């Protein structure tokens, strides 16, 4: 269905491919710089829908290695 | 839609972008970004930040007696409505990045 | 018996028209290749049409072979 | 065609009407900027601005006289009063030159633009300069990336990434001048 | 009889000019592919523009054989 | 006849000149439909600049039938 | 009479600059769309600048047609 | 007489070096729009360019008429 | 006087290399109105370029000059 | 003398490989001009590509040259 | 005479690749002697017909 | 001898196959044992065409 780049065409988005390269850099830095790297890397934080107004389910993140390289 | 437990650790630019994502599933044709700016340690001025969906407004507003973005030669790797498809996602990382990032500091 | 040499010597020159036509045959089915690569989930319309750019391209294949064979037999 | 001429001063008297009205209007992110792009100077000769952007650092706000940046059919170099463009960047090495210094950082992708006043905007995610990578681990990461090959197209472009990424880096890593 | 000759050599030296016309139809038929995978959701009005574009660029092929069969019957 | 055998032979040196305006054509309109693929808000004005650039080339092509049915009947 | 006949032999093989000129007006004339369709605020500059282009390449086709003039009456 | 039918001839084929001319001037004054069409702030700078390359592939054009003036009047 | 006769013939059939000189320098021109469209910092490199690849493109304009001077005046 | 002739006139059609040679060497030019317009930080590699491109395009132009006065002097 | 009108379209392939040679090399700096390991190769593979087009006009007129 | 000037166009196509190969090789070069894969193809497969030229000057002078 998608026509677009090599990318877009297989449903990964543009920010997930340009994050999956700063991920892919920052794991093949130098080991004193790589612990710096790391600290930008992280993802924390949790997502909850709220279809009726009040309620909704839970989604918690918690990657310490940096975007999800797998289906999303 | 709630997003919560952010600035538990910090704020990373993968965090910026997966919740740019979560928006980006509604495929809306402005985004609005509210918080403070913290201009000092007394002033926080509270901003709107605007991002405009790639080929169904952002052409349209940018057209002005012809077209104001056919200045830039676009050197992409598909055409430009494929190039302003990933620049705008990427307009709005960068300003939900910064923006909360400004709003914890403030 | 110069009509009949004449004959041969036109209908050489006459079917060189096949070259203009191959280089329009080549660059079509070149253009046919960088639009598959383009947007192959597009690409089974794009052979419908390069054989339709190749049928309208053989309508002048077939005129300047109807000239070389009508040279040689009227 | 420019239907809703909007901005920062179209804003303000329509929000004047509907909003509270003690609340003073919100600023807005054109108001924090002085470098503009349809406002004509900021060239002043050979020496342009450019701007290497990233999200978690500045790494050149400074002044260069050209810019080598690697784009998406490959390397391009900026000079003085170039043609307005938005280059998409490939994972390459971007070069800054004010003279005899020339720094090189080998960028993971992103956006560069130049504007029609003539400054230039390289905006990518990850721009480690050219020290801080070793030669070692590309070897073993290209590695198990020309190895690993998923049915999965997700992965599979994602491994593409990786296999452009490494390869430019490694190219870029054997042939340091 | 050198008539009929020169008008056999003539008519084979004037059909050369349908290999033109042959290159021409290639580069515009492939540039309907390249357009068509640009953007397909018009690659119905850009057929519009390719067969407009054949119908008068096959008027030049129409010409020489214009020429053509004025100097071998005419 | 010599003279008038000959002016079938320069008919046909004559009416290759058909090949390039064929080949021009031809690139005009793939420029044409690879012009409506970038933007199709224009694809008014560029029909129109595409049969103004067609009726300035098809120029050449009756300067060279006019110099064809000057040389065969003049 | 064999100068009578070289004239007319002469003359068609001058023309064939008529297929060079015609392939410079059609790749212009499709530059000028391309141009047009990159951005259409300068419409009319461009097309200023294609019909110079024109002007001065009919001056090409201009001096083969005073050499197949200079040709046929002197 | 032998020797100006050759004149006749030789004069008509040294006239084909203009179809070469006439194609790179349109390929040059067709560069000219699309090159004012990136920007056209320094279009005043390319048309200097775009006269510059006229008259300096005129030289080509200039050397294939001191050529044919040359075998006709001497 | 058949030798003459040869000898302008195949110094008009001799002359006719010019045309792949003009294209060429077509070409060439354009590509410096290209590249100076791009970046005007370097419009006196590129024509430092450009008039460097006149000269060497020249190379062979002057080759089939001599050339056709060896077999009309030698 | 009819060897007197055909020597000139093999070499009036022998001198047209240097057409081809030319569009080359000005398509190989033009192509140092946009490689100098793409990044002018590289262009005295490319200077040094261009050179070795023109020592070698010549090469083929020195093969046809030594046929120009092969078939002519010997 | 009319057979080496073929080294014609050897100068125009050539051409093309020598220019294609500066176009690939400017492209990536990185890269641009490698490109040159397949342009001689180009160079020396398409002069087969070069080769040809001159065995055909010795062929032709030394036997 | 005028029948060997076919060489002209498959040495002009031979040309752009083998300076497209230098562009494809400088645009990413991990592929480039396949694009090489591809130009070596492309070059027997017009020279196929070459060597259908050739049959027939052979068979004009020696037949």
């Amino acid at each position: 269905a998608p026509s677009g780049p090599f990318y877009r065409v297989a449903g990964m988005s543009y920010l997930r491919y340009s994050n999956i390269c700063a991920d892919l850099l920052r794991n093949v830095l130098k080991e004193p710089f790589k612990a710096k790297a790391q600290a930008r890397q992280a993802i924390h934080f949790r997502q909850a829908p709220y279809v009726d107004g009040k309620a909704g389910a839970s989604k918690v993140y918690e990657l310490e290695n940096g975007i999800p390289k797998t289906a999303n | 839609l709630a997003i919560a437990d952010t600035y538990k650790v910090r704020v990373t630019f993968g965090q910026a972008s997966l919740i740019v994502e979560e928006l980006i599933k509604h495929n809306p044709q402005s985004y609005q970004i509210l918080f403070n700016k913290f201009r000092s340690a007394i002033s926080f001025k509270p901003t709107v930040a605007t991002i405009l969906s790639p080929d169904l407004l952002e052409k349209q507003l940018e057209d002005v007696t012809g077209n104001s973005l056919d200045a830039y030669d676009i050197e992409a790797s598909h055409e430009r409505s494929d190039v302003l498809r990933d620049l705008t996602e990427f307009h709005l990382g960068v300003t939900l990045y910064n923006a909360m990032l400004e709003n914890n500091c403030s | 018996s110069v009509l009949a040499a004449s004959k041969m010597v036109g209908a050489g020159c006459a079917t060189i028209a096949l070259a203009g036509v191959g280089a329009g045959l080549g660059v079509m089915f070149g253009s046919l290749i960088n639009g598959a690569a383009r947007n192959p989930n597009i690409a089974k319309q794009l052979v419908g049409y390069a054989l339709l750019g190749f049928a309208l391209t053989e309508s002048i294949a077939l005129f300047s072979l109807l000239v070389v064979f009508l040279i040689l037999f009227a | 065609e420019a239907a809703a001429p909007a901005g920062p001063k179209e804003f303000t008297e329509v929000w004047n009407k509907k909003a509270p009205s003690t609340l003073i209007v919100p600023e807005f992110p054109s108001n924090y900027t002085a470098v503009k792009a349809v406002g004509e100077g900021q060239v002043h000769g050979d020496a342009f601005p450019v701007n290497f952007y990233t999200p978690h650092s500045i790494l050149s706000q400074a002044q260069k006289d050209t810019v080598v940046l690697p784009g998406v059919d490959g390397y391009f170099g900026v000079k003085a009063s170039h043609v307005p463009t938005i280059a998409q960047l490939k994972p390459g090495v971007v070069e800054l030159h004010s003279g005899a210094e020339s720094e090189k950082f080998f960028v993971s992708g992103g956006f560069a633009f130049v504007h029609p006043n003539g400054v230039t905007d390289i905006c990518v995610l990850e721009a480690a300069t050219l020290d801080q990578v070793d030669p070692a681990a590309v070897k073993s990461a290209l590695a198990a990336a020309s190895a690993a090959q998923p049915t999965d197209e997700f992965e599979q472009a994602a491994n593409r990434a990786a296999i452009e990424l490494y390869s430019a880096l490694e190219s870029a890593v054997e042939a340091k001048a």
